[PDB]
């Protein structure tokens, strides 16, 4: 009736909870004390992906009023930003298909 | 022989012999043993290429019959049945005509895997922590 | 008792799911782009070729000029591989690959720029580290850097000639490498397009019989690939130039893109002197750092000459690709190197007086000493062709790297009786459950225990004996084997879904400190975050940076793990 098999080093006390642990636990060691060097690390990784953020290459995105207030005549512009195609590039490593939102 | 008694294999008997078979091995292929890492890694001295630092398995047996310290005799076959038991664990090097070479077991006993002993875990609650079999 | 509730919240259960080559680059480029241009690089990974209207049609951006615009932008990034195959009865298009390699450069850019900071002969100059940082930093973020851009950029002549010397240097070690046709097409349709042409150069009614055509055809085929390919691995063509009364100029029209291949190269180097550390104390330690430093620059290629990647390997006669890796590998004569060339590269710091001792100042017999301990040694550091010159091989030591490294991690894994029954099964082949207890003679309890906790990874296979003609592994006892390649096979998947872990983990940290973290990168804010900050909200931003900087620690401790499964 599948209640009696089991092997002579098994016990009967460990069978029946099951469940696991949430999340299996081995603590690796890669996360030592951290030195200037990697201080440092983590500083130039965080002006990276910063810099190719705040320049023009995000494509990702997907106050709005079609009214203008008067704060908003003689006010400053937010960023002219510089267009993909505003960016020279080489037209040899591009294919024809991307060449039109190109500026040629 | 000594190894099978009582239908167990000796824990602390076995694990005490393990531990002197590769111990002279670190005081006879040094210059100085393990007293040259004393003073520094910026301060040991090698061996030259030429000279035979490598150790032959009679003098390992002349060590383990002069010694008395398991009071049981060994056969050749048991002493390369043992330096094959501990060639494991990192402790003894595989060279041809059973020769044994130490490289980083004075530093295993005081990111550079190979030794992770200076590196301890995140030992906080804290989070992003790392685990080998969460992909598991 | 968790609860349902509580996992896949707080217990990452629904990432596990996620294959880790596509959840990998798809956070990386999340995080560093956008998310139109991860979604187009996941739906590339997912589908590994396809066109522009597979992505109109698969991914919910319906736009043509969207898409346009992201795909030039994963392109100019060097995240993207093309090719335009015809269609002879109608119209053309082109399709779309997705750049392994190139993603790396925005993954390893940390590494990268710390490499070439540290790697300089001079480097003591605080001005000059600025500029090349700056200056490498802009090429990784801008793909294909420009000369004709940056010289124009510069507002004084004086900094616009250290420009161009910095350039011509930074190519000669490879560092910037020309970009061209080479770097956007599929491996297997360069070989299949160097494959067909000869197909079809041959005269009709030729003596020779299918066998000679195909043999013929596949040797100038790969000649001629092997040709194309060595052509811009390494040149000098765009450095050559010089005009008279002036220096030696690069050719300013050409875009210069930063390499990898020998920046890895250094990587490798790096980790071979970190094991050697950890191995050899730091007297004859320290010349093994420059030891492998004059190679380096011109080493062979680390896995595939991209030979391997092309086409299948081979059916019968196999190993001549191995055979002709090493004989390439012997061939070289500039790899090879005395001990009379190495006292030329050799630092004042390092003395090689102490570092011998025969029985129980620069010299070249010294050196030479230490070279032959290095070649002789259990492992093939070096080996000898020539008393004198000898050669660092790759057919014999990137298995014991493997093993090695491998090994060893799990080491770092588990415990020392899995690490005893690891060596075990490893040296000893085909063992069985009486030959584990002959070869261990350690306590079963906890050999069977860590066993069975081993069997999970792809470390160990297991097999089955069957003592009848059906199978049933229950009826008799079965043996084990060690098939190391799922072994291999593991730590890739295992680390790439680690480090995504990683990336997961920081994104959504920014998604949920967006706003604090906008605050924050504002050009007056910036240098100044002590004194229009409220105080709980200040602590806060202090926090939640170290916690980021605790990740990219980790992060970049992780990242001297993966390379070393990347090799062959």
């Amino acid at each position: 009736n599948y209640m009696s098999n089991l092997p002579f080093g098994l016990g009967y006390g460990d069978v029946g909870k099951n469940h696991i642990t949430e999340f299996p636990s081995i603590p690796l060691p890669i996360n030592g004390p951290i030195t200037n060097k990697e201080r440092s690390l983590a500083v130039k990784y965080i002006n990276f992906g910063k810099t190719v953020k705040d320049g023009p290459f995000y494509t990702g995105s997907m106050t709005n009023d079609g009214i203008e207030r008067y704060s908003d005549k003689y006010l400053k512009k937010r960023k002219i930003g510089i267009s993909i195609d505003d960016h020279p590039y080489n037209l040899n490593l591009f294919p024809n298909e991307l060449y039109n939102v190109m500026g040629i | 022989g000594p190894w099978f008694t009582d239908g167990e294999l000796d824990i602390e008997f076995i694990n005490s012999l393990l531990t002197i078979v590769w111990r002279f091995i670190s005081e006879n292929t040094f210059p100085n043993g393990f007293k040259n890492f004393e003073n520094g890694p910026k301060k040991n001295v090698f061996y030259a290429p030429n000279v035979k630092n490598y150790s032959t398995t009679q003098e390992i047996l002349e060590f383990i019959t002069a010694a008395q310290v398991a009071n049981v005799e060994l056969t050749p076959s048991n002493i390369r049945s043992l330096c094959e038991v501990l060639v494991y664990d990192d402790k003894l090097e595989k060279v041809t005509h059973d020769c044994y070479r130490v490289t980083l077991e004075s530093i295993l006993q005081m990111f550079s895997i190979f030794n992770y002993f200076k590196m301890f875990p995140a030992s906080k609650h804290d989070k992003e922590v790392v685990y080998f079999d969460e992909w598991t | 008792l968790v609860t349902p509730e509580d996992v896949m919240t707080i217990s990452s259960l629904e990432q596990r799911t996620l294959n880790p080559d596509l959840f990998l680059y798809k956070e990386l480029v999340k995080a560093h782009l956008g998310e139109r241009a991860a979604s187009v690089i996941g739906m590339l990974v997912a589908l590994g070729r396809l066109s522009v209207r597979e992505l109109v049609e698969k991914i919910d951006g319906m736009d043509v000029d969207s898409v346009k615009t992201t795909l030039v932008s994963l392109t100019q990034l060097r995240c993207v591989k093309y090719l335009q195959e015809t269609a002879i009865s109608g119209k053309k298009t082109t399709y779309y690959y997705y750049n392994e390699e190139g993603i790396h450069i925005l993954l390893y850019s940390g590494l990268i720029i710390d490499e070439i900071i540290t790697q300089m002969r001079v480097n003591d100059e605080e001005e000059h580290k600025q500029l090349v940082a700056e200056i490498v930093q802009n090429v990784i973020s801008l793909g294909s850097l420009t000369v004709e851009d940056y010289l124009s950029s510069v507002t004084s002549d004086s900094m616009k000639y250290t420009i161009s010397s910095l350039f011509v240097q930074l190519c000669e070690m490879g560092y910037l490498i020309q970009i061209s046709k080479l770097h956007y097409t599929p491996i297997e349709d360069l070989w299949q397009f160097l494959y067909e042409k000869h197909y079809k150069n041959i005269p009709r009614n030729s003596p020779l019989s299918d066998l000679k055509k195909r043999s013929q055809a596949k040797m100038n085929a790969k000649t001629d690939f092997a040709k194309i390919i060595n052509k811009p691995n390494e040149l000098s063509q765009i450095l050559t130039v010089d005009p008279k009364t002036s220096l030696r100029i690069v050719k300013p029209t050409v875009s210069l893109t930063i390499n990898l291949d020998r920046f890895m190269k250094g990587r490798r180097s790096k980790q071979l002197i970190n094991l050697a550390k950890t191995r050899v104390g730091s007297v004859t330690a320290q010349v093994y750092k420059i030891a492998l430093r004059l190679t380096e620059q011109k080493s062979p290629k680390i896995r595939d000459p991209l030979t391997q990647t092309g086409l299948l390997q081979d059916l019968e006669e196999a190993k001549s690709f191995q055979d002709e890796a090493e004989l390439v590998e012997e061939k070289t004569p500039g790899l090879t190197f005395n001990a009379i060339d190495l006292a030329r590269h050799l630092p004042a710091e390092l003395d090689l007086r102490g570092s011998l001792l025969s029985r129980k100042p620069h010299s070249a017999s010294l050196i030479n000493s230490h070279l032959k301990i290095l070649a002789s040694s259990n492992f093939p550091f070096l080996n000898e062709t020539k008393p004198g010159v000898y050669y660092v091989p790759y057919s014999k030591l990137m298995p014991v790297l493997k093993s090695s490294v491998y090994e060893y991690v799990i080491a770092s894994t588990l415990g020392p009786s899995a690490m005893r029954l690891s060596r075990c099964i490893r040296d000893n082949k085909l063992v069985s459950e009486k030959i584990i207890n002959s070869t261990a003679l350690m306590k079963e309890k906890d050999i069977r225990s860590t066993l069975a906790s081993l069997i999970r990874y792809n470390s160990v296979e297991i097999q089955e004996v069957p003592r009848t003609a059906d199978r049933s592994a229950s009826r008799a006892v079965f043996l084990f084997r060690c098939k190391e390649t799922h072994s291999y096979n593991f730590m890739r998947q295992n680390l790439e879904w680690n480090m995504a872990n990683l990336l997961f983990k920081k994104e959504k940290l920014k998604q949920e400190n967006s706003t604090l973290l906008k605050k924050a990168n504002r050009d007056d804010v910036k240098g100044r975050e002590n004194e229009l900050l409220l105080p709980s909200e200040l602590n806060q931003l202090k926090m939640v940076n170290e916690r980021e900087l605790n990740v990219f620690a980790r992060l970049s401790r992780l990242l001297s793990l993966w390379e070393v499964f990347q090799m062959a």
